RNA sequence: AUCGGACCCUAUCGCGAGCCGUUUUAGAGCUAGAAAUAGCAAGUUAAAAUAAGGCUAGUCCGUUAUCAACUUGAAAAAGUGGCACCGAGUCGGUGCU
DNA sequence: TCGCGATAGGGTCCGAT
DNA sequence: GACACGTGCCTGGAGACTAGGGAGTAATCCCCTTGGCGGTTAAAACGCGGGGGACAGCGCGTACGTGCGTTTAAGCGGTGCTAGAGCTGTCTACGACCAATTGAGCGGCCTCGGCACCGGATTCTCAGGCCTGGC
DNA sequence: CCAGGCCTGAGAATCCGGTGCCGAGGCCGCTCAATTGGTCGTAGACAGCTCTAGCACCGCTTAAACGCACGTACGCGCTGTCCCCCGCGTTTTAACCGCCAAGGGGATTACTCCCTAGTCTCCAGGCACGTGTCAGA
C-alpha cells in the first residue's frame, strides 16, 4: 500500500471541507490537510499500538483506542472509557 | 457495567413519550463514565491536597463547583442537598 | 453559491462519514504495521478512528475558516491551517 | 572508455571527462580526516585556477638596481680610500660624521653638522655655498688653496650622479656643440665648467620669482598667499618645497592664481616652465657624463698643485668616474655567480683599474654570446652567424633548387624574386674567411676586434684591417659548419635533378642521414615562451596525471586540448604526448592509445549559437569549466564523424551535420544541457606561498604604531621611519599566551601572519620564532603551514578562501540555470524579444534567486537592500539595459574578493572579510592540485 | 425499601457508584453521603441531558432519541458546551 | 479597580510578546480577557480555600488550581 | 525603540506587571467571591506570574494573527480570534 | 521534602563547572514532582485498564513509551533498562 | 541502602513511598521505583545539561531559572513534553 | 600540420647605464605670543639607504620558476583515498567491499 | 627612463616531409 | 430489525455488627498578614506631531467552481476458516505487614564569597577610505 | 585591477577594575524516614481450551471518482487615500520600600468520638436473552 492518504479521494476531502463551511477549497489546502492527517494518524495509532502491545496482546481492542484518544485529549463517546 | 435501567428510569421520569436507541445509550454510558472519572479523580486530588484520606461529600461538592459552570453547578449543589437530605430523613 | 449551500444543508443534515471506508481500513492498518506487525484490527475500532479524525478534520477546518474571515478572505490556504495548528498547538 | 577534454587558459584551466556516450562519470571519492561524511561522489569535470604566472621583468629590474647601487657605493668607497691619506691630517671623524649623518643626534655618536662639526662654520659654507654647485664652481674657477673636505664633497658629488655614456669619446661644449643648447644657457668662455653656471642660473631664476612671487600674493590676495604657503596638502609652493608634490601638479595648482592675480613675467616662465625648479629634474638625466670628466679634471688642475696625493691618484679618480663596465662582460662575480661568465685571469679583487689586466675581455664576450641558440639538428654544434658565407652558398642553393656564377657572385642581389644575397663577399673583395666572420659577429669592442684579427693581420693591407673594424655582423644562422658539410657540392651540381636540402636531410642514401639518427620541470622550464604560460601547462600536465591517477592508470581515448589566442598549443600537445604516450610497440613506434585533438574555438562558439550554448564570462567561473566538455564533445563529436578530420567548402561547412534544419540530435544534445544544469563543477583553486616584494616600495614618516618594520636593524621604525608589508603563508599557532592583567596562559589557536621577511627566520627556528613572539608550549608537531588561496566552507556550503592572517576572499559560485543564461543572452541580443517578453517573469525569478543565494552565502545586508531597492525603482526600466545591469550584478557574490559595482549608477563597494574567527571553526580543508582528493579536518583538536 | 437511592428518592444506584469508587482506589476511606451525592449530580446532568434531547427530538420529528441528538443538543447549550467542549460524540454530526 | 493593570504594564506585556504596535482598545480589552482569566482562577482557588477552611489563600492552592485548568506553571513549591 | 524594548523585555526575566496595584486588584476580585480571605505575598506573586504567563500566551497568537492576516501589528479583533481559536474564550 | 542534593549531585555528574540559584533550584523540584506525577498516574490507569492490580515495572515502561516522546527515553528506558538489571544485580 | 543497592543517585526509597502513599495502584512490583527513579534521573540529566550548556554560553556558572526556560523551550522535544508548563520567572524564548 | 631563407612586426630573456622619487638627519628661522597667537623670514641643497640582510665575502647574491598532506627522502621521485548502476541546486542513492 | 646582445613568435612570400 | 417488556435466576447491593483511627474540636502560641505611615521616585499619564500604519477600489490574472463526460474500486455480499481474545483453573514470586535498626537527611544557622553593578577603558573590526615606484 | 595593511573614522562590541551584598554553603544538632530480616496469601503468570470474530477473498454494480473545458468570480498588487498610535517632552502619582503593631488565624497538639472498612448474611434488582411489534429508509 502506497499514498492510501493520497488514496483518500480529494472529493471525501471536498465534502470534509464543505461540512466544515469553508467558501473556497483548492488542492494546495486538500494536499496540506492530507499530511496534517497523516500527523495525527501517526500520532493516535503510535500511541494506541502501544497500548496494544502493553495490553499483552496481538489484536487491537476498541476500548484501547478509547484510551489512546484519551491520551491525546480527545476522549471519545459510544463505547465506555 | 452498563448504566442503562437507571438511564432509562431517568428517561421516562423526564421524557415518557421517547424512546433512546442503542447507540444513544452507548453514548449515555460513556458520558456518565466520563463524568464519573472525572469527578472521582478531582474528588480524590483534592483530598490528597487535604491531607486527609476520607471522602466526604463536601468534596464531592466542591469539585462539581469547580467543573460545572456556574449556575448549573449551583442547580447541581441543591440536587445534592436534597439528595444528601433525603438519605440523612432516610 | 446556490448548489454550494445545498452540499452544506446535505453535509449538515446528515450523520454519514464523508470518507468511504477502504481507503481508510487500508491506510490505518499499514501505518499499524509501521511500527510493528503481526497486529489484528477491531473493526468498531477503525469505525472510531474514522469518526474522531473526521471531526478532528472539522475542527481544524472551521478554525481555518475563521482565519480567513479574518482575513478578508473566502478562499482559505494551507497556511491558514498550519496557523490554527500552531495557535491550538498541534504538533 | 572515457576520453578527457581541456581548455586552458591564463588563469583557469577546464578539464573535463566523458564516455563513449557523451556522458561525464560521476565518481566517489573518499574524503580523510576527522569529519563526519567519509566519501562523497563528484563529476569528473572542473577547472583548476591559479594566479597568473608573474612575469621575471620586475625581478630583472630589481637586480640591475640592486648591481647598480652597489657598484655606485664601490665606487664612492674607493674616492673615499683614496682621499683618507690626507683626510687622516684634516681629522678621520669627517667620514664616521658623513655616515651617522642619517642618524639623530640622540644616536649620532658626533656632532650634527657633518662638513665642520660646528654651528658657524657650516652656516656660512651654506650662506657662502647655499648649494653644492656653488662650491662647485669656486673650484673650478678659483686657483686657492681650498679645505680637503670641500673637495671631497664636490669630487663625491659629480661622482655619485656622474651621468650617462650615451655618446662614447669626450667632448667640450661650447654653446657638433648642437647637443647641449636647450639646458645650460650660459656662456661657456667664464668657466671650463657651464655645467655648474647653468644650476647657479637656475638658482637665481629660482630665487628671483620666489621673491617676487611672495611679494604680489602679498599685495594681491594675501589671504590666498597664506593658505597656499603655509600647507604643503594643497600641492603648492610649500607643497612643492617639502611635500610630495609633481613639480607638474605644482604648476596646474599656480595658473589659476597667476590669471586670477593681475604677473605676466612669472605668467610666461610658467608657460616655459623653467621659473620655479628643484635643483634635480626628472629630465636632467640627459646630462652626460663627459662634462663632468671635464670639469673635474680642471678642478684637479686647479687644486691639485696643493695637495701632492691628488696629483699622484689623478689618473685614479679619472677611470674611477670614467670606467664603466663593458655591456657584454656581465657580471663581475668571481664564478660565485648564477648569471656570471666572466673570466679572470688575476685571482686578486676587481678594481677600477685592474680590470683591463684582470678580466680577459674577449673570453668573457665570447662566452656571453655563445650563452643563443645551438643548431637544432644537433643541439652539441653551435650556430654559424647569419652572414656566413657558407651559409651564404646554403641559402642560395636552397633558393635555387627548381633552377648564378655570373649574377650572385658579382651583384649584391639578385632579381629576376628571390631572396638570396652575396652583398658581403662583394664587400670583402674558406676557413679563414669563416674564421673573419665569426670574429665579426662575434665580438663587438673594436679593441677585442682588433686583438681578435692580429692573429690572420700579416696578410691583407692595415687599411683592410681599418676596414674589418669599421663593419661588424649581427645576428645567427640555424645550422653549423660540419651539418652542412658533401652536401654544398650535391648543392652545386646534382646531375639531372637538383634535389633540395631538406630532401638530402631525409634522404636515406647517403650517411649524412645516418649522421641524422644520432625531467619535467627542467625541461618546460628549457622551452621558450612567457612563464605565465609555462606555468599554465605545467599545471596542467599534473592536473592530467592525477586524472590518469584516479583512472588508476587507465589511458583515455581522446584528450583534447583548447587554448585562446598556434605553436604553443602544439608545444602542450607534443609534451602530453610524449609523457603521456610511454609504450612503443616493436616498430619503436609510438601509439597513440589516446588520440590528441586540437580545435578551433571558432567552431566551437559557433556550435553554442546554433545550439544556445552562449557563454558569458561575467558568470561565475563555472561557464568557463563548461567548455571543457565542449571542448570535449564536439572534438569527440568530429573525430568518430570523420577520421580524415582527426588526421587533421566541405571544412568552411563541416556544421552541416550539426543542424537538423557518431552523433545523436537527442540524447547528446540532452546529455550537454544537463551537464549544463548541473551545479557542481570542480573548480579549484591553486594554493601556495607568496613570493614577491617585501612590503610596498615605498617608505613612510615615522610614528608611534608597531605596524612599521624598521627599513634598517638600528633605526627605530617609529623614530627613522621605515614597511607595510606583505604576508606569505601564516601559521597556525596553537598554544598558551597571556590573557589580561594577570596574564593568564590561555589556549589560542589561531592565525599568526608570516612575511616573507619572516620566512627565513621562521624555517631555520620555528621554536625561537614563535617564543620570540609570546608563544608558550610550542607543540612542533601541530605547527600547520598555511599558503595563500586554502579554500574552507560553511554551513551552508559558504566559502571562506585563506587570503591573509586577517582576511578573507570568496570561495562560492552559484550555479545559474542554463535557461537563465540563454534569456540572458537574448536580452543581451524578433524571436527574441518575444522571448524576453515571455521571460520577463523569468528574469524576476533569475534576480529572486541571486538575491537569495545572496543571503544565503555572503551575509550582506545593506548592499543588497540598496541593489533591491534600486532593483524596484529601476524595474521600469528597458529590460535589455536592466539585463545589462544584473550582468554587471552576477560580480556581487563572485569568486575572489569582493568588488565595488554600479547598479545603474549606485555604486556598491565591496564588503571585505577583516575577520577569521569563522575559519577558526570551519572545516580546514587540505586538497590534492586537481582538487579530486579531499581531507578535511577541524582546527578544533 | 431496600435501595438506598429509593430510601433517598434516587435512581442510580448508590451500591454501584460506590463499588466503582472503591475500586477506582480514590482512598481507602469512603464516605457514605459520598455515593449519594455523586448519584444525583449525575441524575441530574443526564436529566438535563434527556430532557434536552427530547426537545431536540420533538424539534426533530423523532420519538426516540438517536444518538446524534445529544450530540444536538448539547452543541445547542453553551453551558454543557464548555464541559464537554473537545468531547467527540460518535456519529454527533457537525454542529448545525 | 482593574486599572491597576495601567496601560503602560499591558504595554510592557505585550512588547514582551513581541507586539509591534499597540491599540488603545487593545488594552482595554486584554484588561477584559485578564479579568475573566483572573476570575476564574481566583473563583477556583477559593473554592480550594473553602475546601480548607482556612481563609488564607496558598501558593500550593492557586498552582492546584492552575494544573485543574489545565495551563501548568513551576517553581512557587509545587 | 520598540524592537530595542522587545530584546530587552524578552531577555530580561523580570516580571512587566508591579505587585502592590496587582495584590490589590487580587483583593477586590476576591471580595467579589467572599469577604474576609488572606492572600500570603507568595500567592500573590504566584497569581501575578501565572497572569503574565497567560498574557504572553495570548500576545503571541496576537502577533501570528497579522501574517496570515496580511495585518501589520495588532487589533482586538485579532485576540478574539485568537481566543476563539483556542476556544477558551466562551 | 526536597530534592535539592539529588539534583545537585546529579548537575555534579552532568556539568561540574557550573552552579545553581535557589529559584532554579525550587523550579526543578516542581518539575520533578510534575512528571513523576503525570507518569505515575499514567501507570495507575494503565494497570486499572488492563485489570491489572499491581503496577510493575513493565507497564510504567509502556507508560514511559507513551507519555515521553524522546527519541532517547528508550535509552532512558534503557537506562531504566539498565537500573532494572542492576537492580537485578541488586 | 537501595539506592546504592542500585547504585543510582535518586531516591529510590522516597519514590517508593511516593508511590505506595499516592494510592496510585493498590500495589507495586519492587523494581518499578527503581525504574521511575531511572527515568526521572535521564529526564533532569538532560535538562541539567541543557541548562549548563546554556549557562556556559551565558557566561554565568550559576544557573538562574531563564537558563531552564531557554534550554527546555529552545529543545524541540522537551518543549513538546513541557509544552503546558510555564517555568516561573522564564520569560519568552527569544523569538522575533 | 612542418622546413631554411627573405621582408615587416612583436614578445621574452640576459647585461651594462643613468635620473627622479621617497624617509631620516645637516641647512642656527626671527621676533613679539612665556603658552596656544600672529605676522615676518627663508624655503633650491647635502649625506646614507633604496627590499631585513646572507655567505660563497664576490665591485656576488636575496621578489623568476616550483610548492595539498603523510611516508620513503637531502633532493629527486614514487605511493598513499575503490568498482559498477540509477538520479542532480554544488552533489543525492544502491550493491561487493 | 637610455644603451647592447640573444631567443621566440605572428604573417606573408621564395623553394619541400 | 431494533426496542421495550416479559422472564428466570444469582451475586452484588443492602441491613446489621464490630472496632478503630481519621477527623472534628477545642485550646495555645506565634507568625505572616494587613494596615497604615512616612519619605522618596521612577513610572504613569497627558499631550503633540508625524509617519508609517490603515484601508478600500479596481483591475487583472488566475485558480477554483461548475458543468460534462469518463473511470473506477467501495459497498454489498456471498463465502469459510482460524487467531488469538478470552475464560477458567492451578502454581507461585512477591509485596505487604510486622518488628528492629540505623543514621542519614532536613531546617536553622551564620559567614563569606560569588557573582553583580558599573563607569571607564579596550579590543578589534569593519566597511568604507586610502594607497600602493616610476622616468 | 586588486586586494592587503592599516588606519582611520568611528564605533561595535568587549572587557573588566573596582566594589559590595546577599544567597551559597557549610556546620549544629537532631529522628523520622529509609533500610533490612522474616513471614502469608495473594496477583498474576501462565497453560489449556475455545470459539468467536477478524482475517481472507473476490467480483457485480455504480455512484462517486477522476479528468477536463470553461468562466466566473476571487486573491492581491497597486495605487490612492485617510489618520490613528508611537516616540517623546513634560508633569503627576501612587509605586517603592522600610518599620512596626497585632491578632486572626494557621500550625501544632491532645481529647474525644463517630463513621467507615471489614465481616456476616440476607435476598431480590438486575443481568442477558427471547418475543412481539412498531418506527423506519
Amino acid at each position: 500500500l502506497r499514498d492510501n492518504i493520497q488514496g483518500i479521494t480529494k472529493p471525501a476531502i471536498r465534502r470534509l471541507a464543505r461540512r466544515g463551511g469553508v467558501k473556497r477549497i483548492s488542492g494546495l489546502i486538500y494536499e496540506e490537510t492530507r499530511g496534517v492527517l497523516k500527523v495525527f494518524l501517526e500520532n493516535v495509532i503510535r500511541d494506541a499500538v502501544t497500548y496494544t502491545e502493553h495490553a499483552k496482546r496481538k489484536t487491537v481492542t476498541a476500548m484501547d483506542v478509547v484510551y489512546a484518544l484519551k491520551r491525546q485529549g480527545r476522549t471519545l463517546y459510544g463505547f465506555g472509557g | 457495567e452498563s448504566y442503562s435501567i437507571y438511564v432509562y428510569k431517568v428517561l421516562k421520569q423526564v421524557h415518557p413519550d421517547t424512546g433512546i436507541s442503542s447507540k444513544a445509550m452507548g453514548i449515555m454510558n460513556s458520558f456518565v463514565n466520563d463524568i464519573f472519572e472525572r469527578i472521582a479523580g478531582e474528588a480524590s486530588r483534592l483530598a490528597h491536597y487535604n491531607k486527609r484520606s476520607t471522602i466526604t461529600s463536601r468534596e464531592i461538592q466542591t469539585a462539581v463547583r469547580l467543573l460545572l459552570p456556574g449556575e448549573l453547578a449551583k442547580h447541581a449543589v441543591s440536587e445534592g442537598t436534597k439528595a444528601v437530605t433525603k438519605y440523612t430523613s432516610a | 453559491g446556490t448548489v454550494a449551500l445545498r452540499e452544506i444543508r446535505r453535509y449538515q443534515k446528515s450523520t454519514e462519514l464523508l470518507i468511504r471506508k477502504l481507503p481508510f481500513q487500508r491506510l490505518v492498518r499499514e501505518i499499524a504495521q509501521d511500527f510493528k506487525t503481526d497486529l489484528r484490527f477491531q473493526s468498531s475500532a477503525v469505525m472510531a478512528l474514522q469518526e474522531a479524525c473526521e471531526a478532528y478534520l472539522v475542527g481544524l477546518f472551521e478554525d481555518t475558516n475563521l482565519c480567513a474571515i479574518h482575513a478578508k478572505r473566502v478562499t482559505i490556504m494551507p497556511k491558514d491551517i498550519q496557523l490554527a495548528r500552531r495557535i491550538r498547538g498541534e504538533r | 572508455k572515457y576520453s578527457i577534454g581541456l581548455d586552458i587558459g591564463t588563469n583557469s584551466v577546464g578539464w573535463a571527462v566523458i564516455t563513449d556516450e557523451y556522458k561525464v562519470p560521476s565518481k566517489k571519492f573518499k574524503v580523510l580526516g576527522n569529519t563526519d561524511r567519509h566519501s562523497i561522489k563528484k563529476n569528473l569535470i572542473g577547472a583548476l585556477l591559479f594566479d597568473s604566472g608573474e612575469t621575471a621583468e620586475a625581478t630583472r629590474l630589481k637586480r640591475t638596481a640592486r648591481r647598480r647601487y652597489t657598484r655606485r657605493k664601490n665606487r664612492i668607497c674607493y674616492l673615499q680610500e683614496i682621499f683618507s691619506n690626507e683626510m687622516a691630517k684634516v681629522d678621520d671623524s669627517f667620514f664616521h660624521r658623513l655616515e651617522e649623518s642619517f642618524l639623530v643626534e640622540e644616536d649620532k655618536k658626533h656632532e650634527r653638522h657633518p662638513i665642520f662639526g660646528n654651528i658657524v662654520d657650516e652656516v656660512a659654507y651654506h650662506e657662502k655655498y647655499p648649494t653644492i654647485y656653488h662650491l662647485r664652481k669656486k673650484l673650478v674657477d678659483s686657483t686657492d688653496k681650498a679645505d680637503l673636505r670641500l673637495i671631497y664633497l664636490a669630487l663625491a658629488h659629480m661622482i655619485k650622479f656622474r651621468g650617462h655614456f650615451l655618446i662614447e669619446g669626450d667632448l667640450n661644449p661650447d654653446n657638433d656643440a648642437i647637443l647641449l643648447s636647450d639646458i645650460l644657457r650660459v656662456n661657456t668662455e667664464i668657466t671650463k665648467a657651464p655645467l655648474s653656471a647653468s644650476m647657479i642660473k637656475r638658482y637665481d631664476e629660482h630665487h628671483q620669482d620666489l621673491t617676487l612671487l611672495k611679494a604680489l600674493v602679498r599685495q594681491q590676495l594675501p589671504e590666498k598667499y597664506k593658505e597656499i604657503f603655509f600647507d604643503q596638502s594643497k600641492n603648492g609652493y610649500a607643497g612643492y618645497i617639502d611635500g610630495g608634490a609633481s613639480q607638474e601638479e605644482f604648476y596646474k595648482f599656480i595658473k589659476p592664481i597667476l590669471e586670477k592675480m593681475d604677473t605676466e613675467e612669472l605668467l610666461v616662465k610658467l608657460n616655459r616652465e623653467d621659473l620655479l625648479r628643484k635643483q634635480r629634474t626628472f629630465d636632467n638625466g640627459s646630462i652626460p657624463h663627459q662634462i663632468h670628466l671635464g670639469e673635474l679634471h680642471a678642478i684637479l688642475r686647479r687644486q691639485e698643485d696643493f695637495y701632492p696625493f691628488l696629483k699622484d691618484n689623478r689618473e685614479k679618480i679619472e677611470k674611477i668616474l670614467t670606467f664603466r663596465i663593458p655591456y657584454y662582460v656581465g657580471p663581475l662575480a668571481r664564478g660565485n655567480s648564477r648569471f656570471a661568465w666572466m673570466t679572470r685571469k688575476s685571482e686578486e679583487t676587481i678594481t677600477p683599474w685592474n680590470f683591463e689586466e684582470v678580466v680577459d675581455k674577449g673570453a668573457s664576450a665570447q662566452s656571453f654570446i655563445e650563452r643563443t641558440n645551438f643548431d637544432k639538428n644537433l643541439p652539441n654544434e653551435k650556430v654559424l652567424p647569419k652572414h656566413s658565407l657558407l651559409y651564404e652558398y646554403f641559402t642560395v642553393y636552397n633558393e635555387l633548387t627548381k633552377v648564378v656564377d655570373l649574377l650572385f657572385k658579382t651583384n649584391r642581389k639578385v632579381t629576376v624574386r628571390f631572396n638570396a644575397s652575396l652583398g658581403t663577399y662583394h664587400d670583402l673583395l674558406e676557413d679563414i674567411l669563416e674564421d673573419i666572420v665569426l670574429t665579426l659577429t662575434l665580438f663587438e669592442d673594436r679593441e677585442m676586434i682588433e686583438e681578435r684579427l692580429k692573429t690572420y693581420a700579416h696578410l691583407f693591407d692595415d687599411k683592410v684591417m681599418k676596414q674589418l673594424k669599421r663593419r661588424r655582423y649581427t645576428g645567427w644562422g640555424r645550422l653549423s659548419r660540419k651539418l652542412i658539410n658533401t652536401i654544398l657540392d650535391f648543392l652545386k651540381s646534382d646531375g639531372f635533378a637538383n634535389r633540395n636540402f631538406m630532401q638530402l636531410i631525409h634522404d636515406d642514401s647517403l650517411t649524412f642521414k645516418e649522421d641524422i639518427q644520432k625531467s619535467l620541470h627542467e625541461h618546460i622550464a628549457n622551452l621558450a615562451g612567457s612563464p605565465a604560460i609555462k606555468k599554465g601547462i605545467l599545471q596542467t600536465v599534473k592536473v592530467v596525471d592525477e586524472l590518469v591517477k584516479v583512472m588508476g592508470r587507465h589511458k583515455p581515448e581522446n584528450i583534447v586540448i583548447e587554448m585562446a589566442r598556434r605553436q604553443i598549443t602544439k608545444h602542450v600537445a607534443q609534451i602530453l604526448d610524449s609523457r603521456m604516450n610511454t609504450k612503443y610497440d616493436e616498430n619503436d613506434k609510438l601509439i597513440r592509445e589516446v588520440k590528441v585533438i586540437t580545435l578551433k574555438s571558432k567552431l566551437v562558439s559557433d556550435f553554442r549559437k546554433d545550439f544556445q550554448f552562449y557563454k558569458v564570462r561575467e558568470i561565475n567561473n563555472y561557464h568557463h569549466a563548461h567548455d571543457a566538455y565542449l571542448n570535449a564533445v564536439v572534438g569527440t563529436a568530429l573525430i568518430k564523424k570523420y577520421p580524415k578530420l582527426e588526421s587533421e567548402f566541405f571544412y568552411s561547412n563541416i556544421m552541416n551535420f550539426f543542424k537538423t534544419e557518431v552523433w545523436d540530435k537527442g540524447r547528446d544534445f540532452a546529455t550537454v544541457r544537463k551537464v549544463l544544469s548541473m551545479p557542481q563543477v570542480n573548480i579549484v583553486k591553486k594554493t601556495e606561498v607568496q613570493t614577491g616584494g617585501f612590503s610596498k616600495e615605498s617608505i613612510l614618516p615615522k610614528r608611534n604604531s608597531d605596524k612599521l618594520i624598521a627599513r634598517k636593524k638600528d633605526w627605530d621604525p617609529k623614530k627613522y621611519g621605515g614597511d607595510s608589508p606583505t604576508v606569505a603563508y601564516s601559521v597556525l599557532v596553537v598554544a598558551k599566551v597571556e590573557k589580561g592583567k594577570s596574564k593568564k596562559l590561555k589556549s589560542v589557536k589561531e592565525l599568526l601572519g608570516i612575511t616573507i621577511m619572516e620566512r627565513s627566520s621562521f624555517e631555520k627556528n620555528p621554536i625561537d620564532f614563535l617564543e620570540a613572539k609570546g608563544y608558550k608550549e610550542v607543540k612542533k608537531d601541530l605547527i600547520i603551514k598555511l599558503p595563500k588561496y586554502s579554500l574552507f566552507e560553511l554551513e551552508n556550503g559558504r566559502k571562506r578562501m585563506l587570503a591573509s592572517a586577517g582576511e578573507l576572499q570568496k570561495g562560492n559560485e552559484l550555479a545559474l540555470p542554463s535557461k537563465y543564461v540563454n534569456f540572458l543572452y537574448l536580452a543581451s541580443h524578433e524571436q527574441k524579444q518575444l522571448f524576453v517578453e515571455q521571460h520577463k517573469h523569468y528574469l524576476d525569478e533569475i534576480i529572486e534567486q541571486i538575491s537569495e543565494f545572496s543571503k544565503r552565502v555572503i551575509l550582506a545586508d545593506a548592499n543588497l537592500d540598496k541593489v533591491l531597492s534600486a532593483y524596484n525603482k529601476h524595474r521600469d526600466k528597458p529590460i535589455r539595459e536592466q539585463a545589462e545591469n544584473i550582468i554587471h550584478l552576477f560580480t556581487l557574490t563572485n569568486l575572489g574578493a569582493p568588488a565595488a559595482f554600479k547598479y545603474f549608477d549606485t555604486t556598491i563597494d565591496r564588503k571585505r572579510y577583516t575577520s577569521t574567527k569563522e575559519v577558526l571553526d570551519a572545516t580546514l580543508i587540505h586538497q590534492s592540485i586537481t582538487g579530486l582528493y579531499e581531507t578535511r579536518i577541524d582546527l578544533s583538536q | 425499601a431496600k435501595t438506598r437511592s429509593s430510601r433517598a428518592g434516587l435512581q442510580f444506584p448508590v451500591g454501584r457508584v460506590h463499588r466503582l469508587l472503591r475500586k477506582g482506589n480514590y482512598s481507602e476511606r469512603v464516605g457514605a453521603g459520598a455515593p449519594v451525592y455523586l448519584a444525583a449530580v449525575l441524575e441530574y446532568l443526564t436529566a438535563e441531558i434527556l430532557e434536552l434531547a427530547g426537545n431536540a427530538a420533538r424539534d426533530n420529528k423523532k420519538t426516540r432519541i438517536i444518538p446524534r441528538h445529544l450530540q444536538l443538543a448539547i452543541r445547542n447549550d453553551e453551558e454543557l458546551n464548555k464541559l464537554l467542549g473537545r468531547v467527540t460524540i460518535a456519529q454527533g454530526g457537525v454542529l448545525p
